[PDB]
């Protein structure tokens, strides 16, 4: 099976962050926690449920009982913003949990920038609609496109988010034929972030 | 000389107890335990009287946490395991 | 100074083979059990294989069983991973890590990682399109259908630095696509020339696209 972790945990600076990890009879196994910052190798922060390796701050503590292991970070700072992976060698096939991205408040709403297809691309009978998503925190976004008002699924390609200092950036593309671009009245890039929607529209008629 | 021998008294003595694959779980032996052995308190020694043997008056059950290291699997497994250690508190030479 | 250095990563075709190496230094490599851990781009950690301190016991994840082989050379202080019958799903950064104890599964020391890309795609230069809008102007650049990564996007040959944002690449089919944007003062464009410079080092390509209102 799988070691289950919440995909994201948001906390205010100085508050206590709690990241859970669930698995079948997990309490009867030894749980390790890894901290990973973008472009870096994972760092062992907790081993054997509650043990801190040398050089790891007292803020980090852990526990494991029953079905769930928990990583606790008291007095959460900006430097604790990272991906956290639980790990255990159990009877199930997964040695690592899916990971939890830890974000420190305040939250940031995404800003959209939308581009219509170039004349150069329409001359090639294609039409790529560009949606640039920036200045959002935490990293979780849902991107949906619309033809007029109808939801469009085909030709949609959305990037994974990337950390640009304190905020995240992502992109989405809607590939259509030049005829499909011309036929519709509008097109909409809709971004869902923390239960809130943000939209920007494009109109072929200019 | 040589120095006269002193009998080994019937008393509690620090002994080494090997954490065996058989006693706790009987599924198979191909699993290693950590630590492999621990110290216990046992009755050892001799009796002045012929008929008699050194024996424990009372025992104390002491549980300890060890780890089962299963090797003969698709991947290694490091499972927690509790093992009950028997400690002797008093020894006496008993009639048999 | 304790260290682990992975090497051997590269671009490879599906069904192809690659051997990864991991050079250990600053410690007695022979006394420690080792693991390979991989991480697909934008994804999580996946344990791959485990090797005993002496090489006697070798374990594999079910996703690599029968195709990957772990081995070590204690005289050379080197860990190896022989990867055969490679698939697109094997694309990841491969980490080499040390288990401090034979009776423990935690990972003490990690290397920096080696990237393995498994693809049937051919070296393709990008198609570059200028992106014009429909007190500050935001201009863009669409860099479409290139392989492999990376491309390098500059604006006005490096003159424009502030306000430049190169968005993450997306895998459209077998090829990559990205867009770069630049926020310039409205009195600067279209009064002055705003150019997008795109280089694809793998195909030795260099393309410039002027952003003209259209």
């Amino acid at each position: 099976y799988e070691l289950t972790q919440p995909p994201s945990v948001s906390v205010a600076p100085g508050q206590t962050a709690r990241i859970s990890c669930s698995g079948d009879s997990l309490g009867s196994y030894f749980v390790h926690w890894y901290q990973q910052k973008p472009g870096q190798a994972p760092v062992l922060v907790i081993y054997d449920d509650s043990n801190r390796p040398s050089g790891i701050p007292e803020r980090f503590s852990g526990s494991n009982s029953g079905n769930t292991a928990t990583l606790t970070i008291s007095g959460t700072q900006a430097e604790d913003e990272a991906d956290y992976y639980c790990s255990a060698f159990t009877h199930n096939s997964d040695v690592f949990g899916g990971g939890t991205k830890l974000t420190v408040l305040p939250k940031s709403t995404p800003t959209l920038t939308v581009f219509p297809p170039s004349s150069e691309e329409l001359k090639e009978n294609k039409a790529t609609l560009v949606c640039l998503i920036s200045n959002f925190s935490p990293s979780g976004v849902t991107v949906a496109w619309k033809a007029n008002g109808t939801p469009i699924t085909q030709g949609v390609d959305t990037s994974n988010p990337t950390k640009e200092g304190n905020k995240f950036m992502a992109s989405s593309f809607l590939h259509l034929t030049s005829d499909q671009w011309r036929s519709h009245n509008s097109f909409t890039c809709q971004v869902t972030h923390e239960g809130d929607t943000v939209e920007k529209s494009l109109s072929p008629a200019e | 000389i040589a120095e006269p021998a002193m009998i080994a008294e019937c008393k509690t003595r620090t002994e080494v107890f090997e954490i065996s694959r058989r006693l706790i779980d009987r599924t198979n032996a191909n699993f290693l335990v950590w630590p492999p052995c621990v110290e216990v308190q046992r009755c050892s020694g001799c009796c002045n009287n012929r008929n008699v043997q050194c024996r424990p008056t009372q025992v104390q059950l002491r549980p300890v946490q060890v780890r089962k290291i299963e090797i003969v699997r698709k991947k290694p497994i490091f499972k927690k395991a509790t093992v009950t250690l028997e400690d002797h508190l008093a020894c006496k030479c008993e009639t048999v | 100074e304790v260290q682990l250095v992975e090497s051997g990563g590269g671009l490879v075709q599906p069904g192809g083979s690659l051997r990864l190496s991991c050079a250990a230094s600053g410690f007695t490599f022979s006394s420690y059990a080792m693991s390979w851990v991989r991480q697909a781009p934008g994804k999580g950690l996946e344990w791959v294989s485990y090797i005993s301190d002496d090489g006697s016991l070798k374990y594999y994840a079910d996703s690599v069983k029968g195709r990957f082989t772990i081995s070590r050379d204690n005289s050379k202080n080197t860990l190896y991973l022989q990867m055969n019958s490679l698939r697109a799903e094997d694309t990841a950064v491969y980490y080499c890590a040390r288990h401090p104890y034979w009776y423990g599964g935690q990972l003490d020391l990690w290397g920096q990682g080696t990237l393995v890309t498994v693809s049937s795609a051919k070296t393709t230069p990008p198609s570059v399109y200028p992106l014009a809008p429909g007190s500050m102007v935001t201009l863009g650049c669409l860099v479409k259908g290139y392989f492999p990564e990376p491309v390098t996007v500059t604006w006005n040959s490096g003159s424009l630095s502030s306000g430049v944002h190169t968005f993450p690449a997306v895998l459209q089919s077998d090829l990559y696509t990205l867009s770069s944007s630049v926020t310039v003062p409205s009195s600067t464009w279209p009064s002055e020339t705003v150019t997008c410079n795109v280089a694809h080092p793998a195909s030795s390509t260099k393309v410039d696209k002027k952003i003209v209102p259209r």
